[PDB]
């Protein structure tokens, strides 16, 4: 319902013998986590090379984005912490504690608010609803009081999300082909509009 | 009644009962009572620690401001009388005078009104009329109205707490004191800014006490 | 209600509560058989007791390995005992299965007729060896103390910390197999490697346990 | 009614009826009353010796210095023979024991002298015996075994203080009271040994080796020398 254009060419929210994982409620609610992390990977891809361009990071930092150690190949960074396998067992038991929580509370609506998880229960209360759960934490202020509010809150935040995509798309493209990051073809596109295109690094 | 934020609607535990009640709860942690009352009592000893170390710091960087207080833990960096004084024994009188009155006010938490009287000498008493709030010898002067002045206590408190940390985060960062570093940024606001100064460390790295060496932490890794 | 491993899911209809660590873990369904449970329950018992003895002989002979007193490492401790004292090694072995063999066959026929090891054919001891409960044992021998005859809600907590502290040393002996297994040192070595440079030794450092 | 915690609630086991009852039981070893009869009799024998310890090893130190408590049973000499002295101490220890052994499982059943039929010991409760072994009472029972008992868990933590205190630093409890008053701040159990986790320092063992007597060759370690501070 959040960003109904109407735009299905290949049919794929027909309610009419649908299962698996081709639903409406995977769908959309899939459409809008990919729109949060796109969101999310579109502003970290941009922001250390527009802060070192503005001089407000140093040097050392303000790396090309698939510089960062996520592309060992492309290049890596020495000065985190630890070593990016050490930071990666981490990011594999926090994430798999918040997905896995979040996956419990789409298959089990609401059972994220009983079994004790440190007090944090009333937070993981959720709606009746998946994708949008709410409460203390997931909205801290309270936007959208008004129910048309909410509407159009959630229908920029699918246009916004799905922009986003197509950005980190974008970077993706960039990044494998001219092998630069995205504020410097930005730089060489609005110096020369003509003659820096995507046309020309062919 | 004002809450932390426009628009916000307070929690239904949250009804100001306790002093300084924003309703400011996002994670819901206060939802249980006995969990509530474990939080005010943690919240009333970090602010008062935190007031106490906050005026510490001050007091000791205006009257010696050669102190510098994150260094002033070591042997060397000790007063007149015992300047070259055994840490162990030191910590020896801490932990058992410090076990002492935490086991006496970790009773008043588990049974309220059970502590009061001097177990030596019977024919004393302090009456406590809430958790937290001991009072009698606690408060000598006594001008408990209360619940005003225990909403500027934990304001004041709150305050604290987060210019402690900050103390702390600073003194780490460009190696200054709270004074100094004021005065630096009133010497220049544009350079000696928080844009500049983080990213390093001034933390010594295992300082060597007289015979063992103690790790050493910086909130962020900044080397 | 009761927390479950996995929170969301409900628990099997085989794992009820009654039991001490009954969390509802069994997705292979392994005991839905009731006699299998039973069976589970007291094999579960006797490896979390053994592996609590063994990760206690463990951290005791490794701190006072580090601690300068002479003692061996566990993975070279029974050659160094063997052959520093004058005992053969399959005579000793042969005397561990007579006794073991006695006293876990002893346990073998209690758990197939229940009170039948109390009739008085060992030595002369009856209800010493009639148990309790499936894997709890307590008379005059194996509760001296006798903690499971009074304060009933108290012995309960003991059951749910005597399973809690067994399933914590099984997998805390398989840390040490596979810290052994990796590293080739003794396990507190490695406990102050990582106490010296967390963020440096560790698996994703020993280049085994992740190999790329 | 005092307690070990003032304010506190004793188990509902323990309820005032024994001496030194104070509520203090967070294990739970007291639940059943079999197991409390036996662990009131050895409470009072532990407490009986110790405190008959604690008062041998400060008159030894203070009527006969240079001789070291703990080796003591090393350096003493007698044309007594070792084996001799542990015969006798074997066979009259075994018949006194297993006497207080039978009171205890057969309730009043050895009050009666063997030798001499005349000589009766009257009724009374396990582990307090009286008679001839109480000659003399000042005051009454009812705070006399509650002293018994406080003085005996007192000097059960005095032996095992001169205990600790001997193997760590040497020498008998008055010379170390001596040390601690001759330096407070820096010769305590804190001033002498720190775990960090960078780093952890024990004390030196002052008991040596293995004991060279008389070919015997007694292995003298340590208590938990591995766990020390
Ligand atoms: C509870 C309040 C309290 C706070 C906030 C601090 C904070 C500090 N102490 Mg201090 N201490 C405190 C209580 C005490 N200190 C000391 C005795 C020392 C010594 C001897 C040293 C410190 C050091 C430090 C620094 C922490 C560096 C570090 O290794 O931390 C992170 C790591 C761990 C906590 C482990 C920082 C100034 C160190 C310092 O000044 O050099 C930077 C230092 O060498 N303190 C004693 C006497 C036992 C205390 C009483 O509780
Ligand atoms: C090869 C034979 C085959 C065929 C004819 C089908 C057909 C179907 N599958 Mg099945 N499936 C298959 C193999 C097959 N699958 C395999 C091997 C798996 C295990 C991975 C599955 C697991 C699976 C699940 C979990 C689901 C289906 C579903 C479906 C139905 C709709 C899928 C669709 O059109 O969405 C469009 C397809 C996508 C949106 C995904 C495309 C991208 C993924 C990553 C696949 C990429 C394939 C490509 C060749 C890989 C290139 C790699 C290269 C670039 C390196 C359709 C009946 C769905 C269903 O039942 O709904 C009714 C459903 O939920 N399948
Ligand atoms: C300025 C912050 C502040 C405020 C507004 C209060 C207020 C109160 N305290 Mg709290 N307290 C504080 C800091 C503060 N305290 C600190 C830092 C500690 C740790 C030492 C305590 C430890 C404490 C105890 C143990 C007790 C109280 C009690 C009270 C209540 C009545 C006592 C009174 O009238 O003092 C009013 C406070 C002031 C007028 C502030 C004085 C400002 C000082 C003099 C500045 C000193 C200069 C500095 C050292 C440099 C009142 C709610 C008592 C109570 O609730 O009894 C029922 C009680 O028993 N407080
Ligand atoms: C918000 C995202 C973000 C992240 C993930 C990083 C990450 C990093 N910063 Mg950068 N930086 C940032 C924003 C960020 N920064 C901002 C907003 C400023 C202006 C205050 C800086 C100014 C800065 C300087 C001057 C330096 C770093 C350095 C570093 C690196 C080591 C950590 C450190 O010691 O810095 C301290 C930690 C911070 C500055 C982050 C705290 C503030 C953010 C907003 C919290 C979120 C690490 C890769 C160091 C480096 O490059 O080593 C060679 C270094 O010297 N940063
Ligand atoms: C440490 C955790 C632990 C806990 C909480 C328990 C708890 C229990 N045991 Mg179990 N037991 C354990 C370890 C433990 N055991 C180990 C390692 C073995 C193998 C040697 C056994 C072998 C065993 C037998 C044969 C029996 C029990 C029984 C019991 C039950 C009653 C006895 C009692 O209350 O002792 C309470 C336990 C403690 C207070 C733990 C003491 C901690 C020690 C002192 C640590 C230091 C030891 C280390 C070597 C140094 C109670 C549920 C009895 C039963 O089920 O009766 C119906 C029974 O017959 N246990
Ligand atoms: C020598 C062994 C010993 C024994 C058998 C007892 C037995 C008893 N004590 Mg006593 N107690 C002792 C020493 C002992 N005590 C010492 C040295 C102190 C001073 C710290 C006390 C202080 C004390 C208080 C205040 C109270 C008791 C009470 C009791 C009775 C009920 C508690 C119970 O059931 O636990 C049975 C106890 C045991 C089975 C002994 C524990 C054996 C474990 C396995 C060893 C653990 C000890 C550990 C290593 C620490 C050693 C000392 C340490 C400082 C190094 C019971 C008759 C309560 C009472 O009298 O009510 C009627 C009571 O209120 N005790
Ligand atoms: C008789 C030869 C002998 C020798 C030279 C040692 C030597 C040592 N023992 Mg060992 N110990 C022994 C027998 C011996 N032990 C026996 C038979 C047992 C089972 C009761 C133990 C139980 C034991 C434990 C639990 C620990 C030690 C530890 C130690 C080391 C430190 C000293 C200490 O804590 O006192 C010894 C400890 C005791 C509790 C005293 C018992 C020892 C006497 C001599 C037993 C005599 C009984 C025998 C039947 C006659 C030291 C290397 C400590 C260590 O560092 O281990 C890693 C330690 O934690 N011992
Ligand atoms: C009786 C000997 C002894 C002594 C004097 C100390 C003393 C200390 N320990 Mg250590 N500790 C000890 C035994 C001892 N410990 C043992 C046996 C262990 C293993 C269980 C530990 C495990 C331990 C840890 C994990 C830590 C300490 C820390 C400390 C420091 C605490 C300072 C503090 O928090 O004040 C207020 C202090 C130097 C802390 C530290 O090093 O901070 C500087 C710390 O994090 N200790
Ligand atoms: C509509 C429709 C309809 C019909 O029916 C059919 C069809 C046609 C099929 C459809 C279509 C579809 C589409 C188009 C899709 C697309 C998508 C995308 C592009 C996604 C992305 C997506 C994307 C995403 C999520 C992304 C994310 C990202 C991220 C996180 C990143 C991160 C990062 C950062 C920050 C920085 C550093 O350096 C690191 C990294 C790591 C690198
Ligand atoms: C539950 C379930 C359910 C579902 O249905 C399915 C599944 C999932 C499959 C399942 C799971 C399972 C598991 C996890 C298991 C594990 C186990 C273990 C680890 C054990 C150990 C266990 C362990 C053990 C016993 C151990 C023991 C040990 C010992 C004795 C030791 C000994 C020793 C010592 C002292 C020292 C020396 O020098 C040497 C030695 C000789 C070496």
């Amino acid at each position: 319902l959040p960003g109904d254009f109407g735009f299905d060419p290949l049919g794929l929210l027909d309610p009419v013998n649908s299962g698996g994982f081709i639903e409406p409620k995977w769908l959309q609610y899939s459409e809008v986590i990919h729109a949060r992390w796109a969101m999310l990977g579109a502003a970290g891809c941009i922001a250390p090379e527009v802060l070192g361009a503005a001089g407000l990071i140093p040097d050392a930092t303000n790396i090309k984005w698939f510089e960062s150690g996520v592309i060992p190949p492309a290049g890596s960074y020495n000065g985190y912490w630890a070593d990016p396998y050490t930071i990666f067992f981490v990011e594999i038991v926090a994430m798999q504690f918040a997905e896995l929580r979040r996956l419990q509370d789409f298959r089990y609506p609401g059972s994220m608010g009983q079994q004790y998880f440190l007090g944090l229960e009333a937070i993981f209360k959720g709606s009746g609803d998946a994708a949008y759960p709410g409460g203390p934490f997931f909205n801290l202020f309270n936007l959208g009081k008004t129910e048309a509010a909410m509407k159009e809150l959630k229908l920029k935040e699918i246009k916004n999300g799905r922009l986003a995509m197509l950005a980190m798309l974008g970077y993706g493209a960039q990044a494998v082909m001219t092998g630069k990051g995205p504020f410097q073809n930005l730089v060489e596109h609005l110096a020369d509009p003509v003659n820096n295109n995507i046309l020309t690094n062919f | 009644r004002k809450l932390w934020a426009p628009g916000v609607v307070a929690p239904e535990y949250l009804k100001g009962d306790l002093a300084g009640d924003y309703g400011w709860d996002p994670l819901g942690l206060g939802a249980d009572p006995t969990a509530l009352k474990w939080y005010r009592q943690s919240e009333l000893q970090h602010a008062r620690w935190a007031m106490l170390g906050v005026a510490g710091v001050l007091v000791q960087e205006i009257v010696k401001p050669d102190v510098y207080f994150y260094e002033a833990g070591l042997p060397q960096n000790l007063p007149e009388p015992f300047t070259n004084i055994n840490m162990g024994g030191l910590l020896a009188w801490e932990f058992i005078l410090m076990h002492w009155v935490e086991v006496r006010r970790w009773q008043d938490y588990k049974n309220f009104g059970s502590v009061n009287e001097d177990p030596i000498f019977k024919g004393n008493k302090v009456p406590n009329p809430e958790m937290g709030y001991p009072g009698g010898i606690f408060d000598p002067f006594g001008f408990s109205n209360l619940k005003e002045l225990q909403t500027k206590e934990i304001k004041n408190g709150r305050l604290a707490m987060i210019a402690y940390m900050a103390f702390i985060l600073q003194a780490q960062a460009t190696g200054k004191g709270p004074l100094a570093a004021l005065s630096a940024h009133l010497s220049n606001p544009f350079g000696n800014n928080i844009l500049k100064n983080i990213g390093t460390c001034t933390v010594p790295h295992s300082v060597d006490v007289q015979g063992l060496t103690i790790p050493l932490t910086c909130l962020w890794p900044g080397s | 209600v009761r927390p479950v491993w996995f929170p969301g899911n409900p628990p099997p209809a085989h794992l009820d509560g009654s039991l001490a660590g009954d969390y509802g873990f069994d997705p292979l369904f392994l005991g839905q058989e009731p006699q299998t449970l039973k069976w589970y329950v007291q094999a579960e018992l006797v490896h979390g007791r053994f592996a609590m003895l063994g990760a206690a002989g463990i951290i005791l002979t490794s701190i006072g390995a580090k601690v300068g007193l002479g003692f061996p490492e566990w993975y070279d401790a029974g050659k160094v005992v063997v052959e520093k004292n004058n005992i053969d090694f399959p005579t000793l072995m042969v005397i561990q299965f007579y006794l073991m063999g006695w006293a876990e066959t002893k346990r073998w026929y209690d758990f197939k007729n229940p009170g039948s090891q109390a009739d008085g054919s060992f030595l002369g001891f009856t209800e010493e060896f009639k148990g309790l409960e499936n894997g709890y044992p307590g008379g005059r021998f194996f509760d001296p103390m006798g903690l499971s005859r009074g304060d009933a809600a108290k012995y309960q907590e003991y059951k749910q910390k005597e399973v809690k502290n067994g399933r914590l040393a099984m997998i805390a002996c398989l840390g040490f197999a596979a810290q052994y297994a990796a590293t080739g040192k003794g396990p507190l070595d490695n406990l102050a490697d990582h106490l010296a440079d967390p963020n440096h030794v560790n698996f994703a450092t020993n280049g085994v346990s992740i190999p790329i | 009614r005092p307690l070990w915690l003032p304010g506190s609630t004793p188990p509902a086991h323990l309820k005032g009826d024994l001496p030194g009852d104070f509520g203090f039981d967070p294990l739970g070893l007291g639940a059943n009353a079999e197991s409390l009869k036996w662990f009131k009799e050895s409470e009072l024998v532990h407490s009986r010796w110790a405190m008959a310890a604690v008062a041998g090893i400060l008159v030894q130190e203070i009527v006969r210095p240079d001789v070291f408590w703990y080796n003591a049973g090393k350096e003493v000499e007698s044309p007594l023979g070792p084996l001799g002295l542990l015969a006798v101490e074997f066979f009259l220890m075994h018949w006194v024991e297993v006497r207080r052994w039978q009171d205890l499982r057969k309730p009043g059943s050895v009050d009666q002298d063997p030798i001499f039929s005349q000589y009766k010991l009257p009724p009374h409760e396990v582990g307090y015996p009286g008679g001839v072994f109480a000659p003399f009472i000042p005051g009454d029972l009812a705070e006399l075994k509650v002293k018994e008992i406080k003085n005996g868990r007192l000097a059960m933590l005095a032996f095992v203080g001169f205990v600790m205190a001997a193997q760590v630093t040497g020498k008998g409890p008055i010379a170390a009271l001596q040390e601690h008053l001759a330096d407070p701040w820096g010769t305590t159990i804190f001033s002498k040994a720190a775990v960090v986790p960078g780093q952890a320092v024990a004390p030196p063992c002052k008991i040596p080796a293995s004991v060279s007597y008389k070919g015997i060759e007694i292995p003298t370690p340590c208590f938990l020398q591995g766990l020390w501070p």
